[PDB]
RNA sequence: CUCGCUUCGG
């Protein structure tokens, strides 16, 4: 029900415990992203009855 | 091409082709949604 | 329609202090002593957690499913 | 020794929401309407027959709507719910049946159930589907169970019907003409006609005007018409004090000048000035005295009765009258059309039950001239109205009326508009305080006086605050919290209470009885009911009477002393409101009786059977002492208020500590709040509208009134309380702007989601061929749809989850040219947008007709930004000027950075030190975990809050020691801080913005288009014209006006002096003297115009030089 | 983060770059960092009794 | 056909709610305004 | 598209 920019807003408030230090600035573009410079956070969750 | 659908009540995925009355088995409902795309769909946070 | 993560002013978490918060009112707490035993010191997440309204429910009652 | 106050007396107010109110106005006149009225006008019209092939007829036996249903389904009905109606565009309707017996060939043929139309069917009404339903099953109904209701869905859309306010007919009305002549106005208005009939004293005479009469008469003439001839009897009628005959004499001398002295005389005389209705067809002996008799029994004074030709009471009646603007000819005792004692309130019920006898009579004349044309001339084969009683008669009547809002009544003469409107769902309290508007009878079509101002009679029945800003202001009104509207009564035991409570006939008295000091007239909605002696008596026991439940606790009686009339009214749509009531110093209801209220011993109906609550009506409290308060109450009080604060309405019921605040505020607030953004219901998600403002994260507000708590407002909440300092910050708050914190907006506050609808039709034409959509066009290069086609799924129509640029096709909807192959061409369904959006939901559905309904539900994230108008609920509607960020903001000791800077400067202009308070309020309350309440006339003290904040550590006036987030230093003067419940309005920069290119002109003048919509220019008024020619720039304004909006060049002939085209000129059939000329394209067609109009211009044209 | 029904789906990726709380509050570590200079209350004359 | 580089590529492409036939080689715009 | 009607905004 939550919609799909508010899930990501909410998503994107959430703290990350990751130390910033040990990672660099993402170049201007690269939407890609490389091993040093991102991280990938899996979220999969299936609601069904008991 | 199975073309699918999901209605109002019944919540079950029919599959109707061209020029068919929109209803549903096991039921007489006739508001018919689409069912969301499987394609990616990149959303920024800000 | 849900509790914000975040509080708007001071941006302390205040996500994961709503269903604890129930808690404390499905217990004997009060309003007062709940949010002081939460944590709460400042009145912006005060504000957050007591004026909130829990939508994301009812409209779930109204979901597909 | 201060009196007792009963403090649980307020609670009285929650009982009385239990059973009326708010929404209860339009559900009962409905089911009124729906379950008696039409079965009184069926049985008006039960048995039609033609005068030709007598022994014909058709009788109706009884009529039934049944429950909503939907014709979809081949020959068969199916339960539908109104969320299904408003989502397939349909209506929500059930079958009108009816019951009937009629002659095919002489034999006497009966149905049982033979249906004849449909009734629009108003939610939560007696039939409504939705009624007696648990929140469960309103979920299971896709249905929110906080919806008002009480409104029709008609196509898909939800229509309301306004209450009409109009004035009382039948009333002897005594005012001033354009050139001051105090004459008198009764508008006698019976079941069938309305006839607004005049008396002017034009030449100190009295002369009788009516629509009927070639010239007004005297009334002296009239008098010896309508039966009493002797002048000394009409002397005594219209009374015997000497300045009254002094004023009367005149009339008996023209009347003496005249011959007239019987009744055939003045039937002679009325005669001759009767005018023949268009040569009315049949004539029955050359008619003028039967005509004047007969103008003078039933269309002269509709209202007053003759039993038998017998004109005394008309005689009484008119004596009155003329007494009534003698006396006002004196002092200038004018009586003022606006007060509410004289208006009348017409629901639902009562204009659809003119809307039905209309359609049914159409419907049975119908069906009488078939007959006519079908029964002598056709064959053994007899014929049955069964075969031609069509149904889409009254089916498409109620529709059309209902969905155009314009009611044509040719029975009555009526031709109404605007009578219904366009449910508002911008927020919960936008359709809740639409649900209890009230129209006026005069339109903001012209700058009227008198009804635009807040007259004191609206006291306790309609908002003082709540009017629409702008050109309608205090011509559409509001219901206040606690008011009720009367329907009609029996009128038959007020009559017999009355005659047998000694009031003397009319008939047995001679008129020199009505000039008694002591004699006072008793009328009966505008018929004189008698005479009366000591009317105290007969007042008291009258409302003792209503007391006791013998007589109907809805009829009202009054007293104007002035007048020495006692006037009982049992009309409905009076307003009515409940009062306690007080003898002696003491109220009828006790500490005891408000607990066994709360405890469920007793309600409401309790309360107004023991004679401890009664209503009101405006002319009966006009005669009462009302109390506001207890220690209020002296030995002269008959009434008592229950509460205050229910004198505003429902809209300003939201203002926190409303007597606090200038009443400008007030009217802005409740403006800007029917506007502010929030939730609908709990519904919002299936529900798709064709605009739809969400708020992300709403919140209750810290400061409720018990308004909001009544119409449970806090359950939709439609604004975010924000940490609000009031400082001067940056200098970009100057005009009501107000600094915004960014890092709030990236928190969240104020994230705001649009939902837009997009539909499309796939219709099935007269022809077999219909109109289908193609999949997307695939691109051969790549094997992928193309940009355009980009988001469209493998059937043509757009998936949900993807987001949609500008210039893409939603649906490749493709139709038809012939209505041999078929050939169709593109007309696909292109999203125009600034910006990008996201197709949350796609329905399909499928109407009766084949057409195939498409809607798309467009989703957008908008956050707040420069631009965005942000309001206070005080009326302090604003632009948000800067986003600072938020290192920048003022921080105090706790660590507390604001969200909204809002500048000071705004409060000592408009005084809204209810801001103040509730700020106040709402920092103590969020302090110590608790609502405070800013009811009006009450609410929380500042000093308990003052008290509550120092206990916590805070300064007792909130103003806090602030360091300069800028400089690091502290500020010199301390900053208000609290929490303060800001709504964002729907107003947003981003749909507001416009930017106009060349862009598209208009055909019939080459010039750019209107509105935004369309991509419109825009406007040069007459005033900015004026304003360049002040300034004297020529050149500006000729390459305003004509370079840059209709430039044209035509060629005009020297030689004659006419249009000419491609340098040839058709009159003169030449070329040489065609020259080409620029020339604004407005110009071009004024002169084609004119040429059309045999006026023709001829240039003559010369060198520049 | 979200509340769901039966039938109801969240499947996602999340991408973490580095940033600042300058360009947006979701960077910003620090629940609440402020400071206040210490007060010192002090007494002209000796106070006593109630 | 464009009237200017010959080519058949005109494109029906709507620029800010201008209507416009153009040629989508050399971008002569054909026809526009309706 | 034209036209009217309403509701807004100011
Ligand atoms: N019908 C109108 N004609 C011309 N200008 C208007 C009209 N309605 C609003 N405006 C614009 O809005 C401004 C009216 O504001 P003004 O009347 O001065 O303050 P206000 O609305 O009384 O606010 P307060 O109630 O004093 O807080 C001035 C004018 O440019
Ligand atoms: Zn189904
Ligand atoms: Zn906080
Ligand atoms: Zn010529």
């Amino acid at each position: 029900i939550v919609q799909d920019e508010i899930l990501a807003h909410r998503l994107g408030l959430i703290p990350i415990h990751a130390d910033p230090r040990l990672f660099e600035y993402r170049n201007q573009g690269d939407e890609e992203g490389t091993e040093i410079d991102t991280l990938q956070f899996r979220l999969q969750v299936r609601c069904t009855r008991n | 091409q199975p073309m699918i659908y999901i209605c109002g009540e019944c919540h079950t995925e029919n599959e109707i082709k061209s020029r068919d009355p929109i209803r549903c088995r096991e039921c007489g409902y006739r508001i018919m949604y689409k069912k969301r795309t499987k394609r990616l769909v990149v959303f920024d946070a800000r | 329609m849900i509790i914000p993560v975040r509080c708007f002013t001071c941006g302390k978490i205040v996500g994961n202090k709503w269903e604890a918060y129930l808690g404390l009112l499905q217990a004997e707490y009060t309003e007062g002593d709940a949010l002081d035993a939460l944590g709460l010191k400042r009145y912006c997440c005060r504000r957050m957690l007591l004026a909130h309204v829990d939508l994301i429910e009812k409209l779930l009652n109204y979901a597909p499913l | 020794a201060p009196i007792p106050t009963v403090e649980e007396k307020w609670r009285l107010l929650p009982a009385f929401l239990k059973v009326k109110g708010l929404v209860k106005q339009h559900i009962d006149s409905f089911n009124y309407f729906i379950n008696v009225e039409i079965k009184k006008i069926m049985k008006a019209n039960e048995k039609v027959t033609s005068d030709a092939d007598p022994m014909w007829y058709l009788k109706y036996l009884n009529i039934y709507v049944g429950l909503p249903d939907v014709e979809e389904s081949f020959n068969v009905t199916r339960p539908v719910s109104p969320h299904e109606c408003r989502l397939r565009d349909m209506t929500y309707s059930a079958p009108i049946t009816v019951d009937i017996e009629y002659t095919r060939g002489s034999q006497r043929i009966i149905r049982n159930a033979l249906p004849i139309g449909r009734m629009p069917i108003m939610l939560r009404s007696s039939n409504c589907v939705l009624t007696g339903k648990t929140p469960a099953e309103f979920a299971k109904l896709n249905e929110c169970p906080l919806d008002p209701g009480g409104y029709f869905i008609v196509k898909g859309v939800e229509k309301v019907i306004l209450i009409q306010e109009q004035l009382s007919k039948n009333r002897i009305i005594v005012e001033a003409d354009r050139k001051g002549a105090v004459g008198a106005s009764v508008t006698s208005s019976t079941h069938e006609k309305k006839s607004r009939t005049n008396m002017a004293v034009k030449q100190g005479r009295f002369y009788l005007r009516h629509n009927t009469l070639s010239e007004d008469i005297p009334i002296v003439i009239i008098f010896k018409a309508m039966g009493v001839e002797s002048d000394q009897e009409i002397v005594q009628m219209i009374g015997t004090e000497e300045h009254v005959m002094a004023a009367f004499g005149p009339s008996l001398e023209e009347c003496q000048k005249a011959q007239i002295f019987t009744q055939m005389q003045a039937l002679k005389y009325i005669g001759n000035k009767v005018r023949r209705q268009r040569m009315w067809g049949g004539g029955p002996k050359k008619t003028k005295i039967e005509e004047a008799r007969e103008l003078l029994a039933s269309t002269i004074l509709t209202h007053v009765p003759v039993k038998e030709f017998n004109f005394r009471a008309k005689c009484i009646y008119t004596a009155v009258m003329v007494r009534r603007v003698i006396l006002a000819q004196g002092d200038n005792k004018v009586d003022d059309r606006d007060y509410y004692g004289n208006k009348r309130l017409e629901l639902a019920g009562q204009l659809l039950s003119l809307l039905f006898e209309d359609l049914f009579k159409k419907f049975n004349s119908e069906m009488k001239k078939i007959a006519d044309q079908v029964i002598p001339k056709q064959r053994a084969a007899q014929f049955d109205v069964v075969k031609h009683m069509r149904q889409d008669q009254i089916t498409n009547g109620m529709v059309n009326a209902i969905s155009t809002g314009n009611w044509s009544l040719k029975r009555f003469k009526m031709d109404r508009q605007g009578v219904t409107q366009v449910l508002s769902r911008l927020s919960y309290i936008s359709a809740l305080g639409m649900m209890t508007r009230i129209s006026s009878q005069f339109e903001k079509t012209r700058k009227v006086s008198g009804p635009r101002s807040l007259q004191p009679s609206q006291w306790g029945m309609l908002c003082p605050s709540d009017t629409p800003e702008g050109e309608a202001c205090g011509l559409v009104k509001n219901l206040a919290l606690m008011t009720h509207i009367t329907t009609d009564m029996e009128d038959g035991p007020i009559v017999k209470l009355a005659s047998n409570l000694g009031v003397e006939d009319v008939n047995l008295l001679c008129g020199e009885e009505l000039s008694y000091p002591n004699v006072f007239l008793v009328f009966l909605n505008g018929n004189i009911l008698g005479v009366i002696r000591d009317h105290k008596k007969l007042v008291n026991t009258f409302r003792l009477m209503r007391r006791a439940g013998y007589i109907n606790e809805f009829v009202s009686i009054s007293t104007n002393l002035t007048d020495r009339c006692v006037y009982i009214s049992s009309d409905g749509g009076r307003l009515c409101r409940p009062y306690i009531i007080v003898k002696k110093q003491k109220p009828a209801v006790t500490n005891k009786h408000m607990e066994e209220l709360a405890q469920g011993y007793r309600n409401f109906e309790d309360f107004l059977h023991e004679s401890l609550v009664e209503y009101l009506d405006v002319n009966e409290e006009n005669d009462c002492n009302i109390a506001l308060y207890e220690h209020t109450i002296n030995k002269d009080t008959t009434h008592l208020e229950i509460e205050p604060f229910t004198l505003l309405g429902v809209c300003a019921g939201l203002i926190p500590y409303p007597h606090h605040n200038q009443s400008p505020r007030n009217t802005y607030q409740c403006a800007m709040g029917k506007q502010a953004m929030g939730t609908i219901g709990y519904n919002q998600r299936n529900r798709i509208d064709t605009l739809m403002y969400l708020l992300a994260y709403p919140q209750k507000p810290m400061v409720k009134t018990k308004t909001i708590e009544l119409i449970e407002f806090e359950k939709l909440p439609a604004g975010q309380n924000a940490t609000v300092a009031v400082m001067s910050y940056s200098g970009y708050d100057i005009e009501d702007a107000l600094v915004l914190n960014k890092a709030s907006l990236d928190r969240g506050f104020g994230r705001c989601l649009v939902y837009k609808n997009a539909k499309c039709t796939l219709k099935r034409y007269t022809n077999q061929t219909f109109d289908k959509v193609m999949g997307p066009m695939l691109d051969a290069a790549t094997r992928k749809p193309i940009w355009r086609h980009e988001i469209l799924d493998a059937d043509g129509i757009c998936s949900p989850g993807e987001k949609v640029e500008n210039k893409q096709v939603l649906v490749n909807k493709s139709m038809p040219t012939v209505t041999q192959q078929p050939q169709y061409k593109d007309v696909p369904i292109t999203y125009k947008g600034a910006t990008d959006s996201y197709i949350e939901k796609v329905m399909i559905s499928s109407n009766a007709e084949d057409a195939f309904l498409i809607k798309m539900l467009l989703r957008q994230t908008r956050r707040p930004e420069i631009g965005d108008k942000f309001s206070s609920r005080h009326g302090q509607k604003g632009v948000c000027g800067l986003i600072v960020p938020q290192e920048d903001m003022p921080f105090c000791d706790s660590g507390i950075c604001p969200d909204i800077i809002m500048n000071p400067h705004g409060f000592p202009s408009r005084m809204t030190v209810g801001k103040l308070i509730e700020l106040l309020a709402g920092k103590a309350g969020v302090l110590d975990g608790r609502f405070h309440y800013g009811t009006a006339f009450g609410g929380s003290k500042v000093k308990d809050v003052c008290e509550d904040l120092v206990r916590h550590g805070y300064n007792y006036l909130g103003k806090d020691y602030v360091t300069s987030g800028i400089t690091g230093e502290p500020l010199e003067a301390y900053i208000y801080f609290g929490p303060v419940y800001y709504q964002k309005l729907k107003h947003m920069v981003l749909d507001k913005m416009h930017a106009r290119a060349r862009g598209p002109r208009a055909v019939l003048t080459r010039q750019p288009t209107e509105g935004r919509s369309r991509d419109g220019g825009l406007r040069l008024g007459e005033m900015e014209r004026d304003c360049l020619i002040g300034y004297g720039a020529s050149m500006l304004l000729l390459e305003r006006l004509m370079i840059s909006s209709d430039a044209f060049e035509v060629d005009v002939c020297g030689q004659c002096g006419l249009l000419g085209y491609s340098g040839w000129c058709h009159y003169c059939k030449s070329s040489c003297h065609v020259s080409s000329l620029r020339i604004p394209y407005a110009c071009k067609l004024l002169f084609q115009e004119l040429q059309s109009m045999n006026i023709i211009p001829r240039l003559k044209l010369s060198k520049y030089n | 983060i979200a509340q769901l029904r039966p039938g109801q789906e969240i499947d996602l990726l999340m991408h973490c770059v580095k940033g600042i709380g300058k360009d947006h509050a979701k960077f910003s570590p620090v629940a609440t960092a402020s400071y206040r200079l210490l007060p010192d209350i002090t007494l002209l004359e000796p106070v006593e009794g109630e | 056909r464009c009237p200017d580089c010959g080519s058949t590529e005109l494109v029906e492409d709507s620029h800010y709610s201008q209507s416009q036939l153009v040629c989508s080689d050399c971008g002569c715009v054909v026809t526009e305004g309706v």
